């Protein structure tokens, strides 16, 4: 039955995008499709195929472990091909960017339960693309694969990526911990102002922004995140003085930046001129 | 609360709010960050930074001075917290059932 | 912080798991039945005619067995009961 | 005496009005007593026949409100012996003052204590069960009734005799006695001397309990000759049915009701609670059906699996153990109804939502007793090979390279050991944990918090069961849920440094983290909320070291329990005394250096850093499996 | 190995002992030291004969005796004798079990005890009995060095790294320093003050070596007393001169590739009857006759099935 799947997985394809809906009219072909494909028949599966084409909307839906039969069906550079067709078309879902984004994920995971974990892995960077599609499962399951990638292997650049999705979602202290362990690699460079700006220590941001801003003169970052922390400080006078202090060096970007900061500092001292 | 109460300060002094600065500093000492609080403890009574350990404390808001007072027991000197809570008890217990109107 | 969950205050992942733990067609097999049950539960046009040929299919097709037969019938029964003639006379000549 | 007195003024003298103050504390304790209904009960214990401890301890019951002696019911039981009678009046008074409302925690550890060896506890009971029996009688009696064929049934001949055997043996074969090997079996004959009553004893007192019943008096009959000959005729008949009856006990799987007790297959719709199940505020839950098979774990005692219809009409899984005592556990799960509320009180604790899960705990016998079941739990020990098996991964290819590197393990010196375990651990994998983990929850949030869930639920008997001590954590010795992804935790036995105090393999470690669950957290899981967590509790605790004193020192000083000493110790209070130092060593944290009161972090790295010990670990007994 | 002058033996589990000479680069002669791991290959100081220290028994077989069977295996122990050594009268041997005490042996003596105990505390690390041969030195696991003597019993404690082992306290034949290798990869050393005669040799502290990260097995005096040669846990030879206390010659086996198998330790590095040579017992189950000049196998003895802790290299010559 792999020629179905054959001109199925020419079906799943068929137009990519094309624009978003058709994209999912594709994968709707593709879940029809697949329906139709009949899977392995598996008769079954091959019942559903008028049965979710009946109409049968949340059936049609799921399909989920439709392509898992046919994934398992082999033709594995046919697979791959469509695979791979699945992830340009994933990467057309990644264009999507939403819907697929949705289903394909939940057509990783139960595959990735399968093992089943053989398309395309690892993969994990789209996954993660994917999982940068929207949120929580860009998130649940994004941290999973963020971590999954990161237990392959360590970087900065994933903590900086790993230990923010805590928060967002919203699992605040697991972020710390990583530093924490972080801390014992990685790293002195990377920029613990950013992290501890992102984990909301703001002394220890200061410091980090001062050492830094010690180095130097300011990254308008370095001034306005330094400044960050005393207002998150509450700290005026400072925020304030530095401002007032330096308003000369300001970019309209640090301008308008700072400007609000700077309607905080002085605002914050209740100089309202100053501010204003 | 204070993005609230920055708004809340365009209209009150704190010195009617004081109150509202209390369990404030009190969570922001349990925010660990007495300074602040301190800062504004300060301002909540407008006298008395440390300056002496000798300041008799004045009672112009009891629960203010009361306030500061384990805030200084927190603080590295727990002696003068004990200290000044019989002197002001002292002057309580004599205000107390002498300032006495019934 | 807390109030708005405080004060505010499966046969698919059921069966997710046990997917693998048989045949992923059994449990192919297995994932059928249920969606069917629930769009029979659901009551439209269909009220799922087509697949109660398909329902057909299955216990002829699976031939068995067993148990996620079972709460199908009390569907429908309920279902005939919910029937509604149309699907009767064929639920009737189906259930045969 | 001088002093004494002045003391025993000063004492009491201090003692009243602080009394008072107690009940007076009670007027506003109120919904927490406990610390104050300990320090009462930890006076009644000590000064109460004298008349002023008495007086006001008589005057504060009329203040106090019943509930709050509801809580330490068990103990005031437990007590009920106390000989100097200003103390034990009282308490069979206040008990017979309390037994009207809510016997349903009363009843059944009175239906226990209904029977004694040492008898004023039941005398005092028959006398205060008689001045219940009064009005809850048929309850009473359905909870004897019940307890009546419970104990049965918690308890087969067949095995009685299999055990005996064994254990009669090992003392004829050991020691050589046969003297006190009697008292062994004897009771056993008398006990099928008090007849076989149902099928299971009668049909096997017909085809094996002859044997037993001749070989008897053949031991008997060797008594008075001390010839073997009587005796070692008398073995192999034990033996005949024994070595036929000890293949033959696991044929036993949920048992035929009829076999034993009909009697409880009777049993419908009785006035009387689920047990334990009932509390002050609810309805009864009244017994409604207990399903005619009845099932039993393959296990210990072969630990016998109940279901209870609810009146209310749900199912309540219960589990049995013959030969287990509850009363440590019994009082310990007690504990955590507190170390909830502690938590309860602290925002993030609540905001963390953590808690301790427990169980019912009912003991029949002081060996045997009610234990509740909740299902979607398991020891992770299944799991591990749950993942092996399904992973086809070969059970003890740790430890088997344990061997094939080193057979001479026990033998070696630490760093080989360390070596051993270094290099055995070295070379094994430490995902097996998390990925079923992984797999085995529908989706990755789920996943996720139960992970979180796990990881902080993890923390708790971390540090919980580090400043109690309890030891012995295995992935036997706990339970995990798959729901609520939580731990659970069984194998309770050890009490504090019983893990470190016995002799073979004290496990060196406070708590273990084993680096699967070390890795089951999330990417090093240990500093994240973990750590923190730990914190957390570490934190709260060192407020309230207060009310868990109290708590510890009772049942520390629990005389049923004291002679866990001598089973420990294999002079009372003095012993006892030690531990509620190191309690206070660790409830400090100046455990480690008695010249500071360590920092929560340190201490929680500290134990952390003791039990981070490959060295600790590598001591640790193996069939405990350190390197899981 | 009976006339053999250079004796280079090496065991650990093996449930044998693999007789050897560093000349021969062929099994010399073999012994079974079993139901246990072989606790140290320990020939008398003076070649009488070998007692193999076991688990629960030491076992003496003879150097000069090929392939003996036990003069004793020398029992009332619990778990190992882990420390054990003799008085270089060869015939008083005085050995730290597991223990946790000091035992006090007259071997030639028929009975099969000590002839005397004493009482450690913490596991037993080491036995050095001090040049002198008046004085037992012994370490234990939480570093705590009983200092203690064959007569009046004085238990002198040193603790340099507190709660952590010193894993063994070494003796050069002089006794300049005390230089007791800890567990954690850091040898102290201590000047050993000249009160020798009345039992002082005092602890003056001059080197905590940066021995190792990981644990350092054994720092090695020369028995020349000139140089100090470290054995590893983290798998390497750090040879600071007793002089000195600057690395002279590393044998590193850590080989060039980090984790691989646990390739072998540093358990104890030979200094050879001139110190130009090192053997290197490892969880290679071999061991490696290196040149403590430039670390240069002369001889590689593999017998064993399991891992090398144990070695002799005794010239008695």
């Amino acid at each position: 039955m792999k020629k179905l799947h054959v001109s199925t997985i020419n079906l799943q394809k068929a137009w990519g995008a094309a624009r978003r809906v058709s994209k999912d009219d594709w994968l709707e072909w593709l879940r029809r499709l697949s329906l139709e494909l009949l899977k392995d028949s598996s008769s079954p599966s091959l019942r559903s195929c008028w049965a979710l084409a009946q109409a049968y909307n949340p059936m049609a839906r799921d399909l989920f472990n439709a392509a898992f039969v046919s994934c398992w069906s082999e033709l594995n550079e046919d697979q791959q091909d469509e695979l791979i067709r699945s992830i340009e078309l994933a990467l057309t879902s990644q264009d999507i960017a939403e819907v697929t984004q949705t289903l394909l994920n939940l057509a990783e995971f139960m595959e990735h339960s399968d093992k089943g974990p053989l398309p395309l892995r690892d993969d994990n960077g789209i996954v993660l693309l994917g999982e940068r599609a929207a949120k929580c499962r860009a998130y649940a399951k994004a941290l999973h694969y963020k971590e999954l990638e990161f237990q392959k292997g360590p970087t900065p650049a994933i903590l900086e990526s790993l230990i923010s999705i805590n928060n967002k979602l919203q699992q605040p202290e697991a972020a710390a911990g990583v530093l924490e362990y972080a801390m014992k690699h990685f790293g002195e460079l990377e920029i613990q102002a950013t992290w501890y700006e992102k984990l909301h220590e703001w002394e220890d941001a200061l410091v980090a922004y001062d050492k830094k801003m010690d180095t130097n003169k300011d990254d308008p970052e370095l001034m306005l995140g330094r400044m960050r922390c005393l207002e998150a400080l509450g700290e005026w006078g400072q925020l304030h003085q530095q401002c007032c202090e330096k308003w000369t060096l300001v970019n309209d970007e640090t301008q308008a930046k700072m400007a609000r900061m700077a309607a905080a500092a002085a605002w914050g001292l209740g100089q309202w001129d100053s501010m204003e | 609360w204070q993005k609230i109460l920055m708004v809340r300060s365009l209209v009150v002094s704190p010195h009617e709010d004081m109150r509202t600065w209390l369990k404030y500093a009190s969570l922001c000492g349990k925010s660990g960050r007495l300074a602040l609080a301190h800062k504004t403890l300060v301002l909540l009574l407008g006298v008395d930074p440390s300056r002496q350990l000798d300041h008799p404390l004045p009672t112009v808001h009891p629960q203010v001075t009361y306030a500061y007072m384990k805030n200084m027991w927190k603080s590295a000197r727990k002696i003068d917290a004990f200290q000044h809570m019989q002197h002001f008890v002292q002057t309580m217990q004599q205000q107390a059932q002498h300032a006495i109107a019934t | 912080e807390s109030k708005s969950s405080q004060d505010s205050s499966m046969l698919v992942n059921m069966g997710n798991l046990p997917l693998d733990e048989f045949y992923p067609a059994v449990s192919m097999v297995a994932l059928m039945r249920i969606f069917r049950d629930q769009s029979l539960s659901h009551h439209h046009t269909m009220v799922v005619q087509a697949i109660t040929f398909i329902f057909k299919s299955l216990g002829l097709k699976c031939v068995q067995f067993l148990p996620q037969v079972m709460p199908t019938f009390l569907n429908v029964i309920r279902v005939c009961d919910g029937a509604i003639r149309e699907f009767l006379f064929q639920q009737l000549g189906m259930l045969v | 005496k001088k002093v004494t007195e002045d003391l025993s003024k000063t004492l009491l003298m201090y003692t009243v009005p602080a009394v008072q103050g107690f009940f007076r504390s009670i007027s506003l304790s109120r919904g927490n007593n406990l610390q104050d209904t300990l320090r009462v009960l930890t006076l009644w214990f000590d000064y109460g026949h004298w008349p002023d401890v008495n007086e006001a301890l008589v005057e504060g019951v009329k203040a106090i409100q019943i509930d709050t002696w509801l809580q330490v019911i068990p103990q005031l039981i437990a007590r009920i012996d106390t000989p100097r009678p200003l103390v034990g009046r009282l308490i069979h008074q206040l008990l017979t003052d309390i037994g009207r409302y809510h016997p349903q925690a009363l009843i059944y550890p009175l239906t226990v204590a209904s029977k004694s060896t040492t008898t004023a506890r039941h005398n005092a009971a028959n006398k205060i069960l008689k001045n219940m029996c009064e009005h809850s009688n048929t309850l009473v009696q359905q909870a004897m009734m019940v307890s009546e064929e419970l104990i049965r049934v918690a308890i087969l001949w067949h095995e009685m005799w299999h055990e005996g055997l064994e254990e009669a043996s090992r003392l004829y074969f050991g020691e050589r006695n046969v003297k006190g090997m009697f008292e062994v079996l004897e009771p056993l004959h008398a006990m099928m001397e008090r007849g076989p009553q149902t099928l299971k004893e009668t049909s096997f007192n017909q085809a094996y309990g002859r044997d037993l019943m001749e070989a008897q008096e053949w031991c008997r009959k060797y008594m008075k000759s001390g010839n073997v000959k009587d005796l070692t005729q008398a073995w192999d008949l034990y033996y005949h049915v024994f070595r036929r009856i000890s293949k033959q006990l696991p044929q036993l799987t949920s048992l035929e009701l009829q076999y034993v007790s009909p009697k409880l297959l009777m049993c419908r719709d009785l006035e009387l609670a689920v047990p334990g199940t009932y509390d002050p505020n609810q309805p009864i839950i009244r017994i409604q059906s207990i399903a005619p098979s009845l099932q039993v774990i393959t296990s210990k005692q072969r630990p016998r699996k109940l279901t209870l219809m609810g009146s209310n009409g749900h199912e309540f899984v219960f589990l049995l153990k013959g030969h287990e005592d509850l009363r440590q556990d019994e009082r310990v799960m007690q504990l955590f109804g507190l170390v909830n509320t502690l938590l309860a009180n602290d925002p993030t604790s609540l905001r963390k939502n953590l808690s301790i899960q427990r169980y019912a705990v009912i003991p029949l016998s002081t060996n045997s007793g009610l234990i509740g079941w909740v299902p979607h739990c398991d020891t992770l020990h299944a799991l591990i090979r749950d993942y092996r098996e399904k992973k086809k991964i070969l059970l003890n290819i740790e430890h088997r390279i344990m061997l094939r590197m080193a057979p001479d393990y026990d033998h070696l010196t630490l760093m080989q050991k360390v070596e051993v375990f270094e290099h055995a651990v070295n070379n094994t994998a430490g995902d097996d944990l998390a990925k079923l983990l992984w797999l085995k929850s529908p989706s990755s949030e789920v996943w996720f918090d139960r992970r979180t869930n796990y990881t902080r639920s993890l923390a708790v008997m971390s540090m919980v069961g580090y400043i109690l001590g309890l030891g012995d954590r295995h992935p036997s010795n706990l339970m995990l849920d798959r729901l609520s992804g939580k731990i659970l935790h069984i194998d309770f036995g050890d009490c504090f440094e019983v893990a470190m105090t016995r002799e073979k393999f004290p496990e060196k470690i406070p708590f273990r983290l084993t680096r699967m669950l070390t890795n089951a957290m999330e990417v090093t899981g240990l500093d994240g909320n973990y750590r923190i967590t730990c914190h957390t509790v570490m934190e709260v605790l060192r407020e309230h070291k207060d009310s868990v004193m109290a708590v510890l020192e009772a049942f520390v000083y629990d005389p049923l329990l004291n002679w866990r000493l001598m089973d420990t110790n294999t002079a009372l209070n003095k012993k006892a005394i030690q531990i509620i130092n190191r309690v206070r060593d660790k409830l400090t944290g100046r455990d480690f250096s008695h010249d500071d009161t360590l920092d929560v972090p340190t201490q929680v790295e500290l134990l952390i850093k003791q039990a981070t010990s490959h060295e600790n670990l590598c001591q640790c007994y193996i069939g405990w499996c350190p390197f899981w | 190995v009976g006339s053999d002058p250079v004796i280079l033996a090496t065991a650990g589990y093996d449930h044998t002992v693999r007789f050897w000479q560093a000349h021969s680069g062929i099994c010399t002669r073999t012994v079974q030291h079993q139901d246990s791991q072989v606790n140290a290959l320990e020939v008398t100081p003076d070649r009488s004969m070998i007692a193999a220290a076991g688990y629960q028994h030491i076992r003496m077989y003879d150097l000069n005796s090929n392939n003996p069977n036990p003069i004793i295996s020398y029992d009332g122990v619990n778990k190992n004798i882990a420390s054990v050594g003799f008085h270089e009268d060869g015939r008083w041997m005085y050995t730290g079990g597991e223990d946790c005490t000091a035992r006090i042996w007259d071997l030639r003596s028929r009975n099969l005890q000590c002839q005397r105990i004493f009482q450690v505390n913490a596991p037993i690390n080491c036995v050095c009995l001090h040049p002198n041969q008046a004085e037992l030195i012994v370490g234990d696991q939480s570093g705590a060095i009983h200092i203690w003597d064959l007569k009046t019993d004085h238990n002198e404690q040193l603790i340099p790294e507190p709660e952590v082992s010193i894993t063994s306290a070494h003796i050069d034949p002089d006794a300049s320093y005390m230089a007791a290798v800890n567990s954690t990869g850091n040898c102290y050393v201590w000047n050993l003050t000249g009160g020798i005669g009345d039992e002082v040799t005092q602890l003056i502290p001059k080197t905590k070596i940066p021995a190792h990260t990981r644990y350092a097995l054994q720092c090695r005096f020369s028995p020349d007393s000139t140089l100090l040669a470290t054995c590893s846990a983290d798998q390497t030879c750090k040879i600071w001169r007793t002089s000195n206390f600057s690395l002279m010659t590393e044998l590193s086996i850590k080989s060039g590739n980090p984790g691989e198998s646990s390739r072998g330790w540093m358990w104890g590095c030979a200094f050879s009857g001139d110190s130009q040579y090192i053997v290197t017992a490892s969880s290679d189950n071999l061991a490696r006759l290196w040149c403590v000049e430039t670390g240069e196998i002369k001889r590689e003895y593999g017998g064993h099935q399991k891992a090398v802790v144990c070695l002799a290299f005794n010239d008695s010559v």
